[PDB]
RNA sequence: CACGGACCAAGGAGUCUAACGUCUAUGCGAGUGUUUGGGUGUAAAACCCAUACGCGUAGGUUGGGGCCUCGCAAGAGGUGCACAAUCGACCGUGAGUAAGAGCAUAGCUGUUGGGAGUUCCUGCCGAA
RNA sequence: GGCGCUCAAGCGUGUUACCUAUACUCUACCGUCAGGGUUGAUAUGAUGCCCUGACGAGUAGGCAGGCGUGGAGGUCAGUGACGAAGCCUAGACCGUAAGGUCGGGUCGAACGGCCUCUAGUGCAGAUCUUGGUG
């Protein structure tokens, strides 16, 4: 109270949005491959791991098959493929989003990479990226 | 008398009154708290007043009461506000203790202001001395 | 074609980009009148003053803390 | 009709906002009525003589009530008794007055009134004939 | 509205003797037929105007000459002067030098609206500058005097100042301007003559078949009449005087379910139900 | 595109004033207007007196805004402005009376008149 | 309309799809109107502030509000060789606009702002006339 208030200060109202989880799209499911369209790892193919608290997916490439380490990726700026893998392997508790701010990169890839050996060419289409030849049309194409 | 005197002056020549580009008025009256020509605002429409004036190094403060509204010679009682701060707010609270909230508000405001400009006017002029 | 459908939103208008209302002024006692709405006032020094004067209103524009729209006019050009 | 007295009277304005206040804030239809008349024009503000006071009091019941007149009350050298009221009105003659002084009756402004009957209470308006 | 006034020495200091204001103070102040008046009478230097109006506007500007807000609000520094109405003792009427008045004014206390009025002196800016109307300069205090002795010719020089007799008052020299409330010096004699020549609440005007004008409204401050204390009683509870914003923006009831809810409960159980999708019997 | 074009500079198609009336504001009020003259006057002025004449004066009942009582309210009533409705009396069959409003000033403005092209900007109301 | 069109880019007859206006709906904004709230006083002129709603084409006709030009009274203890008034300003700011303020240029001695009453807004075209030039 050191300084009386100089002109006034409007209170703002009372705001009545109040932040709610988010409702994911129904393609995204744990262990569900997907592509990147932005960043440093735009157009490489990706595992899903699990959906964090602040609305950042959670990917690995595995490290192991393409070089793409542990990292968030934002929802919106991903494609979700039809092929799956089993998640079950891997446990995905520890880390979180405050843990953001290599050794259980190598525990999680050691697990996923398991379930990768059992489907065939999977290994090699996560190496490969991802890009649209000429006459590719994304509206016709299922991905 | 003054709800009369306040409409003359209001729809006639308030000579202090300056018309602003934007429409809005300003009386040049010094003793005006609030320099915007209103009902609450005009020293000459209002019996009971107040404000914080400059006088030297010193804030003084000036009371305008209907009493004395006869005799205008001896009409303003100049009151000397603490140089601190909170003193001087707490004086000034005092003195316009059960007084329209208006007039305290703008008496309160502009001593903060004139404190700071009296503190500013030292900093533009600041010499060798001491 | 002018009409009044055009007309200017009442909180922004007579608004300088800086957002202060323009307000003329001639002399010393006339700048005191905006001594505190410094926020809602800037003052602009009228055309018909002399040089002399005009440092005079600037110095004491400079300890209220009024901002004055055309600085430097006739002290310099453009 | 009016929104306002056309007049730039100060002390007309006056007592029509005291009374467009007063309609605002009391429920008696009493002072949305005199703020009606309060604009009306000359030609619709019909002088009502101290005549057509006396006729207004000796209508049964209303001996006591408080006769109001929104406009000008003009003498009448016709009568000789005249009863005692507080009559009350914008403008009184000076022949008008000094019937009502000399009666023991009072004149009072409006203003005057609205102290004494906020609500109308016990008021008995009356209108002069605007013939032409 | 005071009882009386105090008379001032010329010298300055206050005198004992005190007079009962006149009734012509306690008068209508009304600006609208002071301004008619003015504008009637200033385009004679021809304009026909009722007498009874041209003794009300100069009766209302007798009464503006006491009201010391509106004489700052003209311009006149009456800041700094022993009371108002001003009144001075009636040796100043026996005044012959310019130089005694002149002194006898700054004790006075007009100093300032006589410096004001020098300084305001300036040429002419119209080409009426070459038409006998050449200097320019503001207006001084009027000084009133019951009779001239010698008085008249001493302030006849100094600059802003004018002088009027108490019988022959003058609007345009009492409201300059259409302007009330101008700064005015009364003589002793002429605080106590200005009863007869307009009159009193018991006293004959002196001017045949006259009498000063009454008040539409008893009370000038509608304020003190608006709250009292019995309207409070009579008036009811008041409102927020800024009215609370009530459906700023429409919510359709089929889009947003609360709102349906609001306007119908029952919606809340047929949802339930499903009556809509309700199946007749085969039968 | 269809239709026309010596050249530069200029200038470039009538006036004051009256009569009646509606409305508005102000002053007074069965009154109202002064200035027809005089006094007075830091002097056409301003302030004031008369002097005349002008234009004014010479009930029954129902409804009724309003106010009183009862009623929380709807209502029950009581009382009744303006004015209307019909019912009549009298004066002298209406402009009727049986409890008048006008005069003066100013503004705007309709009509009749006495010789008598477009129209600064914005807005508003609106036939057919 | 122009370029162009002839299993039409010509007609009439039906089908959808599509483009979009001074039209309609919603929102925000600006104006006019209407209904309101607000004083033992308002955090800014109860002619203020605030709330709510309706309308904005409009021909004939009529009314209001602003801008600009002079005249007079009053006023800003206004402005001025450290540069007043006048004029220009493809500069900046303001106003929907008539315009206003400032900057600069020009100018070189006085004039402006504001309240009131009083006068008073820019173009077109003809008969031609005169000088001057063919
Ligand atoms: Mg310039
Ligand atoms: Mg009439
Ligand atoms: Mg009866
Ligand atoms: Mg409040
Ligand atoms: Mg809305
Ligand atoms: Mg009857
Ligand atoms: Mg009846
Ligand atoms: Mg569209
Ligand atoms: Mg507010
Ligand atoms: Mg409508
Ligand atoms: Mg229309
Ligand atoms: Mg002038
Ligand atoms: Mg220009
Ligand atoms: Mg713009
Ligand atoms: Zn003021």
């Amino acid at each position: 109270p050191k300084w009386y208030p100089s002109e006034d200060v409007a209170a703002l109202k009372k705001t009545r949005k109040a932040a709610r989880p988010q409702k994911l799209r129904a393609s995204l499911v744990p262990g569900t491959v997907l592509i990147l369209l932005a960043g440093r790892f735009r157009g490489k193919r990706v595992v899903y791991l699990k959906h964090l608290e602040d609305n950042t997916l959670l990917i690995s490439g595995p490290f192991k098959v393409n070089g793409v380490p542990l990292r968030r990726v934002n929802a919106r700026y991903v494609i979700a493929t039809s092929t799956k893998v089993s998640v079950e392997g891997v446990n995905v508790e520890k880390f979180n989003v405050e843990y953001f701010a290599v050794e259980d990169q190598k525990v999680v890839d050691k697990a996923l990479i398991a379930e990768i050996k059992k489907t065939p060419l999977l290994k090699q289409y996560l190496s490969a990226s991802f890009s649209l030849k000429n006459g590719d049309k994304p509206h016709m194409l299922k991905f | 008398s003054d709800e009369i005197v306040w409409q003359v002056i209001n729809q006639s020549f308030c000579s202090h009154r300056i018309k602003a580009p934007n429409g809005q008025n300003f009386c040049r009256n010094e003793y005006n708290v609030t320099g915007l020509c209103t009902r609450q605002s005009c020293p000459l429409a209002n019996s009971k007043y107040a404000t914080v004036k400059c006088d030297n190094g010193k804030l003084y403060l000036y009371m305008k009461t209907p009493e004395r509204a006869h005799t205008p010679a001896k009409l303003w009682e100049r009151i000397k506000l603490s140089k601190n701060y909170t003193k001087a707010l707490q004086q000034i609270d005092e003195h316009l203790l059960h007084w329209s909230k208006f007039f305290r508000h703008k008496c309160k405001q502009r001593f903060t202001k004139l404190t700071q400009v009296m503190i500013t006017e030292r900093r533009l002029a600041l010499r060798e001395e001491e | 074609q002018p009409k009044i459908g055009y007309g200017s939103n009442k909180k922004t208008k007579f608004l300088s980009p800086s957002g202060h209302k323009t307000f003329l002024v001639a002399n010393v006692k006339d700048l005191e009148t905006l001594t505190m709405h410094t926020k809602t006032y800037a003052a602009e020094i009228a055309h018909n003053i002399s040089a002399k004067n005009r440092v005079v209103i600037l110095a004491r524009a400079k300890a209220l803390g009024i901002k004055v729209t055309n600085p430097k006019g006739r002290l310099a050009l453009e | 009709h009016r929104t306002a007295p056309k007049s730039d009277n100060v002390y007309l304005k006056l007592l029509v906002k005291l009374y467009t206040f007063l309609a605002r804030r009391t429920d008696a239809p009493f002072n949305k009525v005199v703020l009606k008349a309060l604009f009306l024009s000359k030609i619709n503000r019909p002088p009502v003589s101290v005549s057509r006071i006396a006729r207004a009091l000796k209508q049964e019941g209303a001996a006591n009530k408080t006769v109001v007149v929104v406009g000008t009350v003009t003498d009448d050298a016709r009568i000789f008794e005249f009863p005692k009221t507080t009559v009350a009105a914008l403008r009184f003659t000076a022949g008008a007055r000094a019937k009502i002084v000399k009666a023991g009756g009072e004149c009072i402004t409006l203003d005057q009134l609205a102290v004494r009957a906020p609500k109308g209470q016990n008021t008995l308006i009356l209108r002069g004939p605007r013939n032409s | 509205s005071r009882p009386q006034v105090t008379v001032h020495s010329l010298t300055g200091e206050a005198t004992a003797n005190a007079l009962p204001l006149p009734a012509v103070f306690s008068a209508p102040i009304r600006p609208d037929i002071v301004h008619t008046v003015f504008t009637s009478v200033n385009k004679n230097k021809n304009v026909k105007v009722n007498h009874n109006e041209k003794r009300y506007a100069t009766a209302s500007a007798i009464a503006a000459t006491a009201v010391a807000s509106l004489v700052l609000a003209r311009g006149h520094r009456v800041e700094k002067i022993p009371e108002i109405p001003l009144v001075v003792s009636t040796d100043l009427e026996s005044i012959q030098k310019t130089k005694e008045a002149v002194a006898a004014l700054k004790a006075v206390g007009a100093h300032s609206d006589l410096l004001k009025v020098l300084k305001s002196k300036k040429l002419r800016a119209g080409k009426g500058k070459y038409r006998n109307r050449r200097w320019t300069q503001r207006r001084g205090p009027l000084v009133v005097y019951a009779e001239d002795n010698g008085i008249v010719k001493a302030l006849r020089n100094v600059p802003g100042v004018e002088t009027a007799n108490v019988a022959s008052l003058n609007l345009l020299q009492l409201a300059p301007g259409a302007h009330l409330g101008r700064f005015v010096i009364w003589t002793e004699a002429a605080f106590t003559k200005l009863d007869q020549v307009w009159g009193s609440e018991t006293v004959a005007s002196s001017k045949v078949g006259y009498t000063l004008p009454s008040h539409i409204i008893s009370t000038s401050d509608v304020t003190r009449i608006i709250n009292s204390s019995e309207i409070q009683s009579a008036i009811r509870p008041a409102g927020q005087a800024t009215q609370k914003r009530t459906h700023v923006l429409k919510k359709n009831p089929l889009k947003n379910k609360q709102v349906l809810l609001r306007l119908n409960p029952y919606a809340k159980v047929f949802a339930a139900e499903k009556l809509g999708s309700k199946k007749a019997e085969k039968t």
